[PDB]
């Protein structure tokens, strides 16, 4: 259903301390 | 987890702790994939070389945790197992090929701010993200140093490594149901899983729909955070068909 | 570890 969407982050549109490092590594 | 850091609250709402009834001790990590199913590594339940062979009544599942040793009253949820399913072709004799197991909870768990399921990858997602250089995230209450344990859940981000490099770093026969992750010696950064993190989830965040997907399971390694060595994880997508089979039939 | 309530064992 709504798997992978965290209540305290994605759900409130807040990011965790190091998730950007992950997204920055996903070169197009 | 070695060279990682304390996780923040609600950071991994799918993290599961496999707890032994007696003696009461941490057995392994695992992940919540629905309100009734838990994914973990097969070697957490069955491994003859160490006389390890647990049944449904030897274990408990603890969801929503942060602290490793405290009974997080009103926060964590303790559940009992109804049935365990080890992959039929789990090769504990040679290389831990197909190191995966599914666990059916007796009663469904209610989700909360600290309890929420991770997604399972589909062909497209696996294809897009399962690439060398792309980083994933591993969580666990395992050893911090090679052998001393963490007070709270640890987390570390690690890059997937090219298959050839993985193969050349060990004598163990690698298979398609595995992949390795970690920094190379010349990369400055480091980190790794370690004993105690087994069964833990290796997750990635899709930049397409913003969801977290479990791509791997902490399977094996040789030492913890050693130069030239890498952590190996069960390639979840390859075994996805088996997963669906078990769930659709039970 | 901290002992967990007993009604979970049974
Ligand atoms: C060191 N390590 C251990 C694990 C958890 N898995 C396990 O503990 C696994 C279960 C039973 C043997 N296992 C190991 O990883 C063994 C190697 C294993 C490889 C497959 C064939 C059996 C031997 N580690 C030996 C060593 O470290 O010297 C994860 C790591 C890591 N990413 N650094």
């Amino acid at each position: 259903a709504d798997c992978g969407l965290r209540p305290l982050f994605e759900k409130k549109s807040l990011e965790d301390k190091t998730e950007r490092e992950l997204l920055e590594s996903y070169i197009d | 987890i070695v060279e990682g850091s304390d996780a923040e609250i609600g950071m991994s709402p799918w993290q599961v702790m496999l707890f032994r009834k007696s003696p009461q001790e941490l057995l392994c990590g695992a992940s919540l994939i629905s309100d009734r199913w838990v994914l973990t590594a097969a070697h957490c339940l069955l491994y003859p070389p160490w006389d390890k062979n647990f049944t449904e009544n030897d274990l408990l599942v603890r969801i929503g945790k942060h602290s490793r040793t405290r009974y997080e009253r009103n926060i964590e949820k303790i559940s009992m197992l109804e049935k365990i399913y080890i992959h039929p072709r789990y090769n504990w004799r040679e290389n831990l090929d197909r190191d995966i197991a599914l666990m059916k909870l007796k009663k469904p768990v209610a989700f909360s701010d600290y309890i929420h399921p991770v997604c399972l990858p589909d062909r497209e997602t696996a294809a897009s993200l399962l690439q060398a250089g792309y980083k994933g995230r591993v969580t666990g209450w395992g050893n911090l140093k090679e052998t001393g344990q963490p007070s709270v859940l640890q987390v570390v981000n690690l890059p997937i490594v090219e298959r050839p490099v993985c193969k050349d770093s060990t004598r163990i026969r690698i298979t398609d149901n595995m992949f390795c992750a970690g920094y190379k010696p010349d990369e400055g950064k480091r980190g790794d899983a370690c004993e105690g993190d087994s069964g833990g989830p290796f997750v990635m965040k899709s930049p397409f729909n913003n969801r977290w997907y479990q791509m791997g399971i902490v399977s094996w390694g040789e030492g913890c955070d050693r130069d030239g060595k890498y952590g190996f994880y069960t390639h979840v997508f390859r075994l996805k068909k088996w997963i669906q089979k078990v769930i659709d039939q039970f | 570890y901290e002992p967990i309530p007993e009604e979970f064992a049974q």
